DNA sequence: CCCTGTCTGGCGTCCTCTCACCCCATG
DNA sequence: CATGGGTGCGCCAGACAGGG
């Protein structure tokens, strides 16, 4: 059984520090004491023996991993699992939104010039994904179609 | 203030703020996403130390 | 595809109304069609002026309507930028259809 | 607890006059 | 383009262990 473990590279670096993690794996052939890496921090599936450790720590631009103690590192204690392979989920369905707009509805400008205005929906088109909100521009109402990602609801 | 060439010649107190506030928006945007207990534990630590 | 309507009652006040956003959008995108009219609206009213008699005094009013209509030809980000919360003709009701 | 050894901190003159040089690095 | 992480000083002195 293979348990999740931390580890800390040079930010910036992050996917050279996971190929050549990969690298130093398929060299010292303890290919049965990891099972993946993911991606400034690196998760790694591992076991814990101490060549392992020197192993992960000898892999070149790597702090050291984040635990309890440096004698015994300590499994990511990820609150979220199934949460989090329904969270990679998430990301990778990501919601999305089609013409999120109402009659009287209150709605918020995020883009273009009419950015940082809010205004009402006087008409919604979802057939045509647009919303129909005017802005008080120096007063008179600016009736302006705007997407659901191009205004927030209110 | 920038120098004869025009790079500007920056202070190191705007180093330290710059830094503080780089955690600090980390720190928020881990504790908006619930991180784990290890994650934020060097995050609130590199914010102390910083 | 960018309409600007502009929705009024005269054209003796929306003739300065179609001069300032036609050039201050020359100078920012410099991308519209031309002003293109619309036929002049009218709504006459025959009203009784005698208090309490006589179906004979009906004197016509009207409140008359004009409508003008813009239409730049380019969505760009700076006609609408430098002519957002900008309209020179007051007592005006602008409809910026974007 | 009463003395003994260690471990870290705090500090060391004043005015001037030039010079030289101030973050890579890179997918 | 923008961000991200040496090994030559010497005395005083008091706080922290360390026996004692």
């Amino acid at each position: 059984k293979k348990r999740w473990y931390v580890v800390q590279a040079f930010s910036g670096f992050e996917g050279r520090v996971a190929t050549s993690l990969r690298e130093h794996i398929k060299l010292h052939n303890m290919e049965d004491l990891f099972g993946e890496v993911m991606v400034g921090y690196v998760l790694v599936q591992m076991v814990m023996n101490d060549a392992s450790w020197h192993l992960v720590r000898s892999v070149p631009r790597v702090m050291g991993f984040i635990g309890g103690t440096s004698d015994r590192p300590a499994p990511i204690s990820d609150k979220e699992v199934d949460a989090i392979m329904n969270r990679l989920q998430q990301v990778g369905d990501k919601p999305r939104p089609k013409t999120l707009f109402e009659p009287g509805e209150m709605v918020r400008v995020n883009d273009g010039p009419f950015a940082d205005f809010n205004g009402v929906v006087e008409e919604v088109d979802y057939e045509k994904s647009r919303l129909k909100v005017s802005v008080s521009i120096f007063g008179r109402a600016t009736p302006v179609e705007l997407d659901f990602s191009q205004v927030e609801k209110a | 203030v920038p120098l004869d060439g025009g790079r500007f010649a920056t202070s190191d107190l705007n180093d330290l703020y710059r830094r503080v506030i780089n955690r600090n928006n980390r720190l928020k945007r881990l504790l908006d996403l619930a991180a784990p207990d290890i994650i934020v534990r060097n995050e609130k630590r590199m914010l102390q130390e910083a | 595809r960018i309409r600007i309507r502009l929705k009024a009652f005269d054209h003796r006040l929306i003739d300065q109304a179609t001069a300032e956003i036609v050039e201050t959008a020359k100078r920012t995108g410099a991308q519209v069609r031309g002003p293109i009219p619309l036929p002049t609206r009218k709504e006459r009213f025959t009203v009784l002026i005698s208090p309490h008699v006589n179906k004979d005094a009906r004197d016509q009013y009207e409140i008359r309507t004009h409508l003008r209509l813009v239409d730049i030809v380019e969505p760009t980000e700076k006609t609408v930028d430098a002519l957002m919360r900008l309209d020179l003709a007051a007592g005006v009701d602008v409809q910026i259809s974007l």
